[PDB]
């Protein structure tokens, strides 16, 4: 039984464009727990990129958080692109900074 | 109130991409506590709570030991998996467990619990007597069956009915700093327009630390739901958590709705509204 | 503290 990943993009704190912060891609829900995920500035692969330690929920499911220290700036692009046994191609979710 | 001791346990098949990965999590309440990982390579991230340092290499180095004996019984608990499949040994297959036991304000136990899955569906279970199992397939009925003869049950209920519990109140008495930490959420409510004759309300509740949380939206006091939507609770990286909710609400009928927040830190729970 | 698990699946 494999489960999709669900990804939620968001900032740890309220997203004020200048100000330092940090971007999440919170993936959570999938079951093989083997996942591949980045976080993209303006479609482009950041490379300094970390991750939570592997845990699984009450229902077998395994969620991880991505992270990375940015700052914002109105015309900056940020996204979340995760590949997955369950998946088709690439899902990539983009951060909205009011969700 | 009443409290939880659980571990949950993981052990994948890796062949070819070095060997099998184990990790042993420990919660108390939902608070993670000690985490073992045949992956680690340094004790840094082989994290563990100030008052399990607190006790010594004279309990790491044994639970150490028992994590290492434990792979053992999962290595051939995953080969015998295969076969009981017929399964390659190429393939990558996952077994997972969650144990552990639940006790009220004193400590009565009031439940054991010992589960089991297979590439991420139920195989076994300790049923509530601690006495007998629910199969899932035939795969899990030689497993009960075995379990049977050699009266597994039983071993496993004197672990959670007396280790499980025993271990349990000297953790919630050790580390209660740790474990009732209770942040309370900031919050605030955003609108966000979309018809001439529509908008948004969103509700959010930020930095709160028990992932807990209730968020409600009302109109004229009366709790709604399938016009309201809730996003899941997510960490925000700091050891604290965020949620919000929204709904939709007819342009002009903004002050009709109000957004009531529950948490463990609120000395009572809040109501906001949108403020212009 | 860890379950003690002789028995295999």
């Amino acid at each position: 039984i494999q489960r999709t990943p669900k990804i939620q993009v968001y900032s740890r704190h309220p997203a004020e464009n200048g100000k330092s912060n940090f971007l999440n891609c919170y993936v959570s829900g999938f079951h093989p727990s083997d996942i591949e995920v980045d976080l993209l500035k303006n479609g482009e692969r950041i490379e300094k990129v970390e991750h939570s330690d592997l845990s699984f929920s009450k229902d077998w499911s395994f969620y991880l958080l991505y992270y990375t220290e940015f700052t914002p700036t109105e015309k900056d692009e940020y996204a979340c692109r995760v590949n997955h046994v369950t998946l088709s191609q690439p899902k990539i979710v983009k951060w909205d900074r009011d969700m | 109130g009443s409290h939880s001791m659980r571990y949950f346990d993981t052990a994948m098949s890796r062949p070819g991409r070095g060997e099998p990965r184990f990790i042993s999590v420990g919660y108390v309440d939902d608070t993670q506590f000690v985490r073992f990982d045949s992956d680690a390579a340094s004790p840094r991230m082989e994290p563990r709570a100030p008052w399990i340092e607190q006790e010594g290499p004279e309990y790491w180095d044994r639970n150490t030991q028992i994590f290492k004996t434990n792979t053992q019984t999962d290595r051939e608990s995953l080969r015998n998996l295969r076969g009981y499949y017929n399964q390659s040994e190429a393939g990558s297959h996952t077994l997972q467990s969650m144990y552990g036991c639940d006790v009220g304000p004193d400590g009565r136990l009031l439940r054991g619990h010992n589960q089991y899955a297979y590439d991420g569906k139920d195989y076994i279970a300790l049923n509530e007597d601690l006495r007998s199992w629910t199969a899932a397939d035939t795969a899990a009925q030689i497993t009960q069956r075995k379990w049977e003869a050699a009266r597994v049950a039983e071993q496993d209920r004197a672990y959670l009915e007396g280790t499980c519990v025993e271990w349990l109140r000297r953790y919630l008495e050790n580390g209660k700093d740790t474990l009732e930490r209770a942040d309370p959420p900031k919050t605030h409510v955003t609108h966000h327009p979309i018809s001439d004759h529509e908008a948004t309300l969103r509700c959010w509740a930020l930095g709160f630390y028990p992932a807990e949380i209730t968020l409600t939206w009302q109109r004229d006091g009366e709790d709604q739901t399938q016009d309201t939507e809730l996003v899941e609770t997510r960490p925000a990286g700091d050891r604290t958590f965020q949620k919000w909710a929204a709904v939709v609400v007819p342009s002009g009928e903004e002050q009709r709705y109000t957004c009531h927040v529950q948490h463990e830190g609120l000395p009572k729970p809040l109501t906001l509204r949108w403020e212009p | 503290e860890l379950r003690s698990r002789y028995w295999a699946i």
